[PDB]
RNA sequence: CGGGCCUUGUACACACCGCCCGUCACGUCAUGAAAGUCGGUAACACCCGAAGCCAGUGGCCUAACCCUCGGGAGGGAGCUGUCGAAGGUGGGAUCGGCGAUUGGGACGAAGUCGUAACAAGGUAGCCGUACCGGAAGGUGCGGCUGGAUC
RNA sequence: GUCUAAUACCGGAUAGGACCACGGGAUGCAUGUCUUGUGGUGGAAAGCGCUUUAGCGGUGUGGGAUGAGCCCGCGGCCUAUCAGCUUGUUGGUGGGGUGACGGCCUACCAAGGCGACGACGGGUAGCCGGCCUGAGAGGGUGUCCGGCCACACUGGGACUGAGAUACGGCCCAGACUCCUACGGGAGGCAGCAGUGGGGAAUAUUGCACAAUGGGCGCAAGCCUGAUGCAGCGACGCCGCGUGGGGGAUGACGGCCUUCGGGUUGUAAACCUCUUUCACCAUCGACGAAGGUCCGGGUUCUCUCGGAUUGACGGUAGGUGGAGAAGAAGCACCGGCCAACUACGUGCCAGCAGCCGCGGUAAUACGUAGGGUGCGAGCGUUGUCCGGAAUUACUGGGCGUAAAGAGCUCGUAGGUGGUUUGUCGCGUUGUUCGUGAAAUCUCACGGCUUAACUGUGAGCGUGCGGGCGAUACGGGCAGACUAGAGUACUGCAGGGGAGACUGGAAUUCCUGGUGUAGCGGUGGAAUGCGCAGAUAUCAGGAGGAACACCGGUGGCGAAGGCGGGUCUCUGGGCAGUAACUGACGCUGAGGAGCGAAAGCGUGGGGAGCGAACAGGAUUAGAUACCCUGGUAGUCCACGCCGUAAACGGUGGGUACUAGGUGUGGGUUUCCUUCCUUGGGAUCCGUGCCGUAGCUAACGCAUUAAGUACCCCGCCUGGGGAGUACGGCC
RNA sequence: AGAAGGGGGACCGGAAUAUCGUGAACACCCUUGCGGUGGGAGCGGGAUCCGGUCGCAGAAACCAGUGAGGAGCGACUGUU
C-alpha cells in the first residue's frame, strides 16, 4: 500500500512460534523420567492414558506419552523422548520412543513392528 | 491533486469505453498526443485531434467500436507510476497478453510500442499496457 | 391453555425443556506483583600496577677506533617517570533466577449463587465515563442504532 | 679460565637512484611525477670446488612478476519498550612516528563531527561463491569444496626477519595439571590421530612419500599427519543382484464363504536353460613419454637400448571350475492417500497429522489373510522451504468479516499541472575490462552405465571507463494560467467569543382565600398536611433551559452550534477576470482543537439526579417503580483527552446513465405573458436508481465504480489494549 | 545533597621585564580644571603549569560534618 509506506516500513513476516520446545534443535533427547502415572483425556474420548514427567537433558521438565500397551517405567528409567502431540490430552506434547535404553519394545507386536519397538522373531 | 495525467487520460479512456462514449475530451499535452498516436497506429481508437480551448490545448479522441457494440479495447492499465517507476531493457520487455496486446514504451527514440522497441533494439520506460 | 396463516426480531438449530454471563468452591498449568535474596554483563571513577614499548638517569662493565699509551672515543650492565593488562575500592546502569505473601489468566467436572445478554430476553442493547453492589450487574451524564414508536 | 675459525662481527677506499639547494626538459590531478645538470654531503659485498671448457656464489641498482598493506562507493540481521552521541572527538599548523596517507601520536589554536536516510545502545551472528526450497520473486541456511576474515588455555606486549592472530617462537599477568632436594621449573591437540566429558548422535593412536604442492641442498638426496590413499559408520547419492522360459489336475496348506466356491496363483511341485554378484584357482595392471645408475651422447640435448624403483595391492580387472545354487525386508491400507475382509477386544485396551474411531456386529485398537507403495531400504522425530496470494514487489486488504487515527494544521519525507532550451544524474544503447576456480544449464568424451570427471558454449543479472540518445523521470535557466492563492462586487448561515437583556414554566418565600386532604402506583406504602397542605390569587427571590419558528434544514475540521440586542471575530459560496504564477496534495513524528463523565480552585444551585436512605416488588431485589436526595449538572479559570468521537466509509484529484426533492449564488426565453414559471451552470445536502463493484447486505457522480498521489491501520480467536518498561 | 565515593594540597625555582587581574607616580599632548587621553614605576592579590627539594606525615599545631539503609510518630521552623 503506497509503496513509499513499504519502503519506510517493510513487510515483516509473522513470528513463527517454535512448534517443539524442551529439546532445543534435538530430534530426540533423553530424560530421567520421573513420575509415571495415568491421566484422563478431555470431555469426549473417556479413557486412561499413560504419561510420564520427564526431566529432559535440556534441564527442563515436560510431559510425555507412553505409546503402545504396557511399560516397565516407574521413576528413574533413562528414556528417549521425541516429538508428537496427542490430541486428547492438554499438556502432552512429547512421546517416549519404545525400544531404547530403558524402554523395552512392546511385547507381542507383529504389525508395524518398528514403531513401539520390536525385533522380528526368533 | 492532479497527479499523473497519463493515468488520468487512460482512466478517462477506460470510463468512456465502458460507458460506450463515442468520443472523449481532455487536456492536451504532447505526451498525450503521442500516446494517442500510438493508440491510433496500433489500431485501438479512431481519429483524434485538437480544439482551441479557452486555455491550453484540448485533446479529443474518438473511440472505435466494432460493427455491433463490442469494445475495440478490452481494457488498459497504467504500469509506470509516479509512485513507482518501472523500466525495462530491450532484452526483457513486458509481454502483454502474451503478445496480443501492446505496451507503450518510452525510449530515447521517442514513444514506440513493444514491436518497434524489440526490433529497433532499445528498451526503457513502460508507460502502460493497452490490449 | 393449545393450535393455524402472514409479518418482525433472534447470539436458538439438541431448535426456549434453546442458548448463555459472572463471582464462589475443587483440580492442573502458564504468568504478573512483592519485603528481600542469588547470579550474570558492560562500562565508569579512583588506587595499586607486572611484562612491555616510550621518555629520562646511569659511580659498576667494556674486544672493533684514536691516542699524548696517561687515557680518550663509541657501547653495556644497573636506576626513575608516562602508558599499561590483571587485581582492589566504590557508586550507579542493565539482564536474569528465587521469594513468604498476593493478583489476575487459561483449561478442566455431572459443584454452589443467581439470570446479565440473545425475542420488546421481561427495565431495548451497546460506547465512553463516574459511582455503587456477593456475582453477573445497577444507576447517573452524554452518545449510537449494531433497537423501538407515531 | 684458556683456545679457534668462517658467506658470523667490526674498520676502511671508490660507487647517484639518500639528502639539500639552485636550475632545465617533459607531462596535472593540488599537495605533485619522471629524466637530468651543477655544487656540497653520504652509504655495499665474499668467498666456497674441481677427473684439469665439474661449478656454486656475493654486493650496488633500473624494470617486471607475485604477494601484501591501506583507503573508498555500493550491498548484506533484529530492535526506538535504545534519542542525543562524540573532547583526540571534528579540523588546522609545527613536529614526532609509519613501509605508507592519516589524531596514528604529540604541543598549540578554533569549536567542530555524527544522527530519525536510525547516531549511540541492547540482542544475535563469522562472511561469501554457494546449499535447501520455490514457477519465479522470495524464504531458510553458510555443512563438504573453494575464496576472505578472526582466533590458537584466558588476557596484555614486543623481537628477529622481506614477510608475524608468529597454533607445535619469546616476555608478563591469570586459571588449570605435573616434578622438586621447596630454592625452583615444565605444559597448552580449535595439526594428524586417539582418550575422557556433554549429547540422540558422527570414525582408525594405519601405510606411503608412488604421484602432486611445499621446505632445504650444485646435486644425489632428507623433511612434509600437506597430499595420495587405505579402515569404520546405509551417513547420503548412484549402480547391480538375490534367477529365467515353460509349467494346471489352475495341486496341498492358509484365509474367507451366500458352503455351489473364490483368493494367494504360473505364484508353487516339476522340467529346462544361464551364472551378473558372492566361492575357489590363476595371471595381473594404468596411474611413471617418471626417479636414479651404469652403453652410446658434439658440450646444453637426445635417445638406439640394457638393470632397478607403486602405499594403494596380488587391488581393480581378464580367464577356467561348480551348480538356482549364499543372499529381503520395511511401511501403510476411513478421506487427504494408492491400497479390505475375517476373528480377538468392547470408552477398555488403545490409534491418530487433521476430523475423529472404539460404549457387542470396528474397512480406523491387537492378530490373521489379502493387497498397495517402496525396497537395502522402509518408517518416526526434529529442522527448513512449499502448499500459505496466511506480510501480498511479483501478489492481499481496512462500511458490516481484523483493519480509517476523533478531527485539523503542519515538520521531515513522498508526490506533483502546461510549455521552451540546455545538462545528461536516473533511464536507456553499444563496446572494453571485471564479475576467479569450482557450482547450475547446453553439447559432446571416459571411467562397464550411472553417480563422478573433463572440454567447449551460457551463467556470472552487478560494477567501472569510453562513445551515442533525450521520449519519460531528475537538475538548471525561463514561460503560461488551467491547479493554488490574492483582489473586487455580492450572498447565506443555531460558526465562535464577550457584555447586557426578555418571557413562559418549575421551586421557594411573604401575604389573601379556603378546608382535609395532597402526592404517587400496575396496586400501594414511605412522604407532604391538618401547626393550615394540595388547590387558587397577587407580589417577590433565584437558578437553569431557551417552547411556537424548527425542517428531511443551515453553519462548523471534528467535537459541536439557536430567546433577543449590541460589540468583536472565523470560515464558506457565487460572480468579474484585476493580480501572483505551481506557490499544489499528503503528511511519519509533532502541535492544536476535542461530547459527556471526571479532577482542582472559587462561585452558584431552581429542576433533575450517580451515591445514599426509606417505601414497594420479590425467594432474595445491593435493581427496575415510588418518596426524598449528595456529588454532579450551571458559571470562571485550569486539568483530563476519552465516546457506537459513526457514514463503524482518511485526505486530494479526474472521469463514469439518469430521475426527484431541498439549501446558497450566478446567468438566458415568453419580461412585463410577472411566474417570480422554463432552461443552463457552480457549490452543498437527501432519496431512488444504470453501468461497475460487493460474500451478501448493499454502494452507486456525496461510490463501497474506474484510476493516480500521500498517510493511518490489519495479518485467526482468546490471553490483551493486559503485563513490564517508558511518557503524560 | 556537603548524598555517597574520589583526587590534589608543603617549600624552592622557572614560566613572569606588561603572565594575569587590583589599585595608577615622573615626564608628553588638548574646551585652563579636585579636568581628560595615553603611560607604566614601585605596592599588593590570585590561579595554573613545568621542574626540583625535604619529611613518617604539607588541611600541617589550634580549629574542623561520621556516613548509609529500614520502620514508628509528628509534615515542616518553632513551643513546653
Ligand atoms: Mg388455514
Ligand atoms: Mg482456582
Ligand atoms: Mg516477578
Ligand atoms: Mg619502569
Ligand atoms: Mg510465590
Ligand atoms: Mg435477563
Ligand atoms: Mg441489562
Ligand atoms: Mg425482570
Ligand atoms: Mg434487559
Ligand atoms: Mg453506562
Ligand atoms: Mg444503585
Ligand atoms: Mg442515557
Ligand atoms: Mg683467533
Ligand atoms: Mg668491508
Ligand atoms: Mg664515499
Ligand atoms: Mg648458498
Ligand atoms: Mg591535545
Ligand atoms: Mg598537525
Ligand atoms: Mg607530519
Ligand atoms: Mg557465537
Ligand atoms: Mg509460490
Ligand atoms: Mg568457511
Ligand atoms: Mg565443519
Ligand atoms: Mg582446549
Ligand atoms: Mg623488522
Ligand atoms: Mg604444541
Ligand atoms: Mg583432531
Ligand atoms: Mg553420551
Ligand atoms: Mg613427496
Ligand atoms: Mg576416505
Ligand atoms: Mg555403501
Ligand atoms: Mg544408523
Ligand atoms: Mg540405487
Ligand atoms: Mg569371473
Ligand atoms: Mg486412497
Ligand atoms: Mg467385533
Ligand atoms: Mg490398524
Ligand atoms: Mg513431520
Ligand atoms: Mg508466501
Ligand atoms: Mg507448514
Ligand atoms: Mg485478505
Ligand atoms: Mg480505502
Ligand atoms: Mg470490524
Ligand atoms: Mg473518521
Ligand atoms: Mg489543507
Ligand atoms: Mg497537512
Ligand atoms: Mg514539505
Ligand atoms: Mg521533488
Ligand atoms: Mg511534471
Ligand atoms: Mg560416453
Ligand atoms: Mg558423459
Ligand atoms: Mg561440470
Ligand atoms: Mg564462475
Ligand atoms: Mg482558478
Ligand atoms: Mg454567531
Ligand atoms: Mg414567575
Ligand atoms: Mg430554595
Ligand atoms: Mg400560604
Ligand atoms: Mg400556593
Ligand atoms: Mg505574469
Ligand atoms: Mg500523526
Ligand atoms: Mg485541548
Ligand atoms: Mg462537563
Ligand atoms: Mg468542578
Ligand atoms: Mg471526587
Ligand atoms: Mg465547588
Ligand atoms: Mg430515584
Ligand atoms: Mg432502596
Ligand atoms: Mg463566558
Ligand atoms: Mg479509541
Ligand atoms: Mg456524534
Ligand atoms: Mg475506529
Ligand atoms: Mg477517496
Ligand atoms: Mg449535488
Ligand atoms: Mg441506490
Ligand atoms: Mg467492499
Ligand atoms: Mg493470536
Ligand atoms: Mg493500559
Ligand atoms: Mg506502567
Ligand atoms: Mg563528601
Ligand atoms: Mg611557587
Ligand atoms: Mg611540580
Ligand atoms: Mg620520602
Ligand atoms: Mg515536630
Ligand atoms: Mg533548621
Amino acid at each position: 500500500p503506497t509503496i513509499q509506506q513499504l519502503v519506510r516500513k517493510g513487510r515483516r513476516d509473522k513470528i513463527s512460534k517454535v512448534k517443539t520446545a524442551a529439546l532445543k534443535g534435538s530430534p530426540q533427547r533423553r530424560g530421567v523420567c520421573t513420575r509415571v502415572y495415568t491421566t484422563t483425556p478431555k470431555k469426549p474420548n473417556s479413557a486412561l492414558r499413560k504419561v510420564a514427567r520427564v526431566k529432559l537433558t535440556s534441564q527442563v521438565e515436560v510431559t510425555a506419552y507412553i505409546p503402545g500397551e504396557g511399560h516397565n517405567l516407574q521413576e528413574h528409567s533413562m528414556v528417549l523422548v521425541r516429538g508428537g502431540r496427542v490430541k486428547d490430552l492438554p499438556g502432552v506434547r512429547y512421546k517416549i520412543i519404545r525400544g531404547s535404553l530403558d524402554t523395552q519394545g512392546v511385547k507381542n507386536r507383529k504389525q508395524a513392528r518398528s514403531r513401539y519397538g520390536a525385533k522380528k522373531e526368533k | 491533486t492532479m497527479t499523473d495525467p497519463i493515468a488520468d487520460f487512460l482512466t478517462r479512456l477506460r470510463n468512456a469505453n465502458s460507458a460506450y462514449h463515442d468520443e472523449v475530451s481532455l487536456p492536451h499535452s504532447k505526451l498525450k498526443a503521442n500516446i494517442a498516436q500510438i493508440l491510433k497506429n496500433e489500431g485501438y481508437i479512431s481519429d483524434f485531434r485538437t480544439e482551441d480551448a479557452r486555455v491550453g490545448k484540448s485533446l479529443v479522441i474518438q473511440l472505435k467500436y466494432g460493427p455491433s457494440r463490442e469494445r475495440s479495447i478490452a481494457g488498459l492499465r497504467r504500469v509506470s507510476k509516479p509512485g513507482l517507476r518501472v523500466y525495462a531493457k530491450s532484452t526483457n520487455l513486458p509481454r502483454v497478453l502474451g503478445g496480443l496486446g501492446v505496451a507503450i514504451i518510452s525510449t530515447s527514440s521517442g514513444l514506440l510500442t513493444d514491436r518497434q522497441a524489440a526490433r529497433q533494439g532499445v528498451g526503457g520506460e513502460v508507460l502502460a499496457y493497452v490490449w
